[PDB]
């Protein structure tokens, strides 16, 4: 499929930013995560980014590393959240879905057969936190192989050579955390991460020339402080998400 | 780009964030520059020698292996200054974070030692240290807890995941990737991402270097194998690497059995774990069927390290080194046996090492044999878990 | 009729029941046979230096000194097999058992340290050793004596008296009184009847001879003074011998001030003790005014010696060698001083002597001084100790 | 004076042999030790060996160590063992005193001063425990001029140029732990030590050509086990001593 250049093309016709969210597959229960994921569409999230709980995120704040044991806590593996993909996508056929994956889920079974299982499902793009662009051929080969983009990390220490790299491999859009020179090599579009938890962040990342922002940790935030009630969680969910897409547009 | 290659066949590599690529790079540039820098290398030399006690003696074993054709030696690391051959590998990374010009040095540690090693070179040379160590860990080592303090390290508690070894070393990357400007990952074992498993065993090949040279010297001959524990891979590849070439020398790296490989319980992840990709390197690894990192079990806290360094894996793949694993009760005669016979208290980590050898002597007691056991440690340390076991 | 001089001016001497006086004799002819024997000193080289680790560091701590016309090293002693200068008379006295066809050690210890020495060297050596210990020291060093058993020694409480050093130190005369035939009493320090402060003395002599031979490899000329603690002597006279002739050489013993020499809580007998008979030899010792021996106090055990070796008494008395004290908070502060400054951790014993150096920079920093302490044990085992007073 | 010379010529005219019982003064206490000796002269006792408490009598067995922790734990102290051995003298003139010493209770406020009050509280011998032949000058000397006889062991691993010093410097009697060759030498004359506990052993001393026995511990062992009745004690010391005493005659 093409839902990343869908979206993007849609959201350019009407001069709009992206506003991807974040979440981590099953935080805090497989029951709540699947509502929490559909407030957040109904909300106004344009793609989503999701996390597979692993056991060692070392590419991760405090709010992940939590998020993931919410998820162990409750028992959250790597089929049920592929189980939890598919549910997803039935539901919602246009969404961009990416995944945000450690490369031990993904070379586990085997890589190939990772990304035949992200295409079966219905995932758009995956993210390989620990796996630079050096190591990344096998990984960028099977995903475009499977119709599934990869996702590439543009560091703050980047350099020239890296931006081509990252122009070159990534598709979908790239994951940054400058802009002209991205946009000179062709790379996908630029969504920028870290540090986006307010409306004005958003608003400064559009008319920074990106095409969208992502929210990396807000999100699992709110999830964190209303863990006590449910009904509070996804009503907070609404009106944040709400607002952060409004200030995209 | 890289200088040198990062993988040792299938194993290896660089499996970090991108945020951290520049770092890794900077230091391999660094350690190449300081490799071919004699300045570097005569200061390093100095402080092995005037400050932690090298060259470090080779011991033959009489009383042990009497009535055998075997003759055994013990590579005494565990005189080296801090009592374990960790020393050795922190003091080259402390002068590389200084030739970096950093001034800030991040350690990871599981049973404390490397814990240790990292601040007590820090505080020589003058750096400031802080050091992650796994909550779980903390609560058991107040000794090596303590020690690091009172060298001035910096200790940090982690409960993140099951707050053990990995997690520090999850932490310690963390830190890292926001630091490498001013501060240098003293990463503890010859494992991780590239350069490190290059950088620990260039730091830790003197072992082999002097065991070659004294084994000749007393021998006039080579050993007919050279047997080390296989925790993460450091003291192993410390003892291999000059022996490499020499064919006719057997290279025997031992991990923990734990309760017994079939009990699950154990640390042998080179011969009984499953490649995987963590820790910045795809190396063998303790994990579940779903990928998941599980921790390593043993007697020996030391030998907590759930995956081992690429180098050994590529080794074994070839059949260059063989790999065998030793429980705990076997690492408890050994110790037991090292105390009364050759009055050597040695570290449980090193006792598997020396089961091992003692299981190859007795198995075959008319076959003659030169042995050479990496006694990687002193186990003082141990006295009070192996108290606890006996009677 | 003896064949060395047993005394050192008014100081030393053979006073115990008429019963050991052949034992003695028989030692001493044996000692005077062992030195001229090439093949002797040739063994002794080889475990001192295959087994036991020497030569040992001579470390230069620049951090300690900075700002202040002082250079300091350190001789290392805390690097030797066992973690203290012990290890080097426990091998020879091993061995002249051996010579006089002796098979079982009997051996005396306060806080243990001298236990673990004994215990070792006789497992190394094919001994039966037994040693007694204090109750009181038996309960508060069960490290040690755990150690002791591992090693295959027997260790004997001893309830009598004070059920200290100084008790164990009758027991083992006892002992040896009906055994010396087949058993070797070896004596733990420079003090006791005569042969034994000549024995253990040219026992632990190698320490100065090196410590001479490093300072002027590295210095090109000798120090200005060496410092060492005095507990018993043993360490103190190693350093001090092969410069006893170099009169350009200050020799500066330190003796346990205690809580502080006027609460009379100290371990200081030389300089505040009086000279009595007791453990058979004329020497200042610490007793009531009645006559009766007293205890020595100490923040650390290793310096409980009551006494001091005649040698010391007789270099103080021509004024050779000078003699200072420290208190335990002084050694606490050099304990914690070197830590934290050069990453070694030294034994609170061997910290009295740091402290005394660091008092001699402190108070005069613009004085040019070249001082060696003898740094004569690890502190691991005081680890626990310091933990509880800090903070 | 010449107590010892007069007690064995007494004793040689009636083939007669010597036996002396050894106890700590002060054990278990001041005024008990004062009765248990005069028991032991009542009771048959030739001559006394007496012991002062010593911190660390290194030179002695546990019945030795067990009576001076009773003594110190009554307080004894060198100065009241003198006051104690005054007391005795003044109520036994004829009967030879021996002391054992250990040779700091000797040398600490001197050795001239310490024979000198010997002599003057009426003491005949001493016998420094840890003061072999080889370093005796000074005390034996000292011992002469205040007319205290030193005497010297005659261990069992002797040979004989010790036999030959031990008979040149000893006086009043040897104590023997052989008695042809002291004879030979004209040393004093030997009491035997070691071992005497019974009647058969007195006898056995004197059959071998010794002029005595000594009970070094075999008085303390009686003492120990009637520490709970003062009453029995004396009872039983009385019976053992006369029963020891027959046997010499
Ligand atoms: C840390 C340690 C080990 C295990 O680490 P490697 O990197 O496998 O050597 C082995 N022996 C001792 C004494 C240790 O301290
Ligand atoms: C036993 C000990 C001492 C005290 O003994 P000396 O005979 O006075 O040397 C000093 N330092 C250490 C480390 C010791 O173990
Ligand atoms: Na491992
Ligand atoms: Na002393």
């Amino acid at each position: 499929m093409e839902r990343y250049e869908n979206l993007f093309a849609q959201l350019n016709d009407r001069r709009e930013g992206a506003f991807v969210p974040f979440v981590t597959l099953g935080d805090p229960g497989i029951e709540q995560s699947l509502k929490i994921i559909d407030t957040l569409i109904d909300a106004g999230a344009d793609a989503l980014e999701l996390g597979v709980p692993f056991s060692d995120p070392l590419a991760d704040g405090p709010t992940i590393q939590n998020a993931n044991l919410r998820a162990f806590a409750a028992g959250v593996t790597p089929a049920q959240c592929f189980e939890m993909l598919a549910i997803i996508r039935e539901k919602h056929p246009t969404i961009p879905i990416g995944l945000l994956m450690y490369a031990n889920l993904v070379f586990n079974n085997g890589i190939d057969a990772f990304y035949a299982r992200c295409e079966q499902v219905g995932v758009d793009s995956v993210l390989v936190a620990d796996v630079p662009v050096e190591e990344s051929a096998p990984f960028r080969q099977a995903a475009l192989r499977h119709n599934i983009a990869p996702i590439f990390i543009c560091p703050p220490n980047a350099d020239d050579d890296l931006l081509r790299q990252v122009a070159s491999y990534g598709r979908g859009y790239t994951y940054l955390l400058l802009i002209e020179k991205l946009k000179e090599y062709h790379a996908a579009p630029a969504l920028q991460g870290f540090g986006i938890s307010s409306p004005e962040q958003v608003s400064a990342a559009v008319r920074a020339g990106a095409a969208g922002a992502i929210s990396g940790s807000a999100i699992v935030k709110i999830i964190e402080k209303n863990l006590a009630s449910p009904k509070q969680m996804l009503a907070e969910l609404r009106s944040f998400v709400s607002a952060m897409k409004a200030a995209s547009r | 780009t890289t200088l040198l290659n990062p993988y040792f066949g299938e194993f290896g590599g660089m499996y970090v964030p991108q945020i951290l690529m520049p770092a890794l790079n900077q230091l391999e540039e660094a350690f190449v520059s300081a490799q071919k820098d004699p300045e570097f290398q005569a200061q390093f030399a100095d402080l092995l020698k005037n400050y932690a006690g090298r060259p470090t003696a080779l011991t033959k074993c009489q009383n042990i292996t009497a009535g055998t054709r075997t003759t055994l030696y013990l590579k005494r690391e565990d005189l080296l200054h801090g009592g374990a051959h960790k020393t050795n590998q922190v003091l080259g990374q402390a002068l590389l974070a200084k030739r970096m010009g950093k001034s800030e040095i991040i350690a990871e540690t599981g049973a404390g030692q490397h814990g240790v090693a990292s601040a007590l070179a820090s505080a020589l040379l003058g750096l400031k240290c802080r050091i992650y160590m796994g909550a779980k860990d903390v609560e058991r080592q107040s000794p090596n807890v303590f020690r690091m303090r009172l060298m001035g390290a910096e200790v940090i508690p982690v409960h993140s995941g099951s707050a053990t070894l990995k997690d520090a070393c999850n932490e310690a990357l963390r830190d890292w990737s926001g630091s490498y400007e001013t501060a240098h990952y003293m990463l503890g074992t010859a494992a991780g991402p590239h350069p490190y498993p290059t950088i620990v065993r260039e730091f830790q090949r003197m072992i082999g270097e002097e065991t070659k040279a004294q084994i000749l010297d007393k021998e006039g001959r080579l050993p007919d194998a050279v047997i080390a524990c296989v925790g993460g891979g450091s003291n192993a590849i410390g003892m291999f690497a000059d022996f490499i070439n020499d064919t006719s020398v057997g290279l025997i790296g031992v991990e923990p059995g734990g309760h017994g490989i079939e009990t699950g319980e154990h640390g042998a992840p080179l011969k009984h774990g499953r490649v995987g990709i963590y820790f910045g390197m795809k190396a063998p690894m303790m994990q579940t069927a779903d990928g998941q990192i599980e921790e390593s079990y043993s007697i020996s806290a030391g030998l907590d390290f759930p995956s081992v360094g690429p180098q050994h894996a590529y080794l074994n793949s070839i059949g260059r080194a063989d790999y065998v694993s030793i429980t705990d009760d076997e690492a408890l005669e050994a110790f037991k046996t090292l105390c009364r016979h050759e009055g050597i208290i040695p570290a449980l980590e090193s006792s598997h090492a020396l089961a091992h050898a003692l299981k190859m002597m007795r198995e075959q007691p008319e076959k003659e044999q030169l042995l050479v056991v990496n006694l990687s440690g002193r186990g003082d340390k141990d006295i009070f878990t192996v108290h606890d076991i006996l009677k």
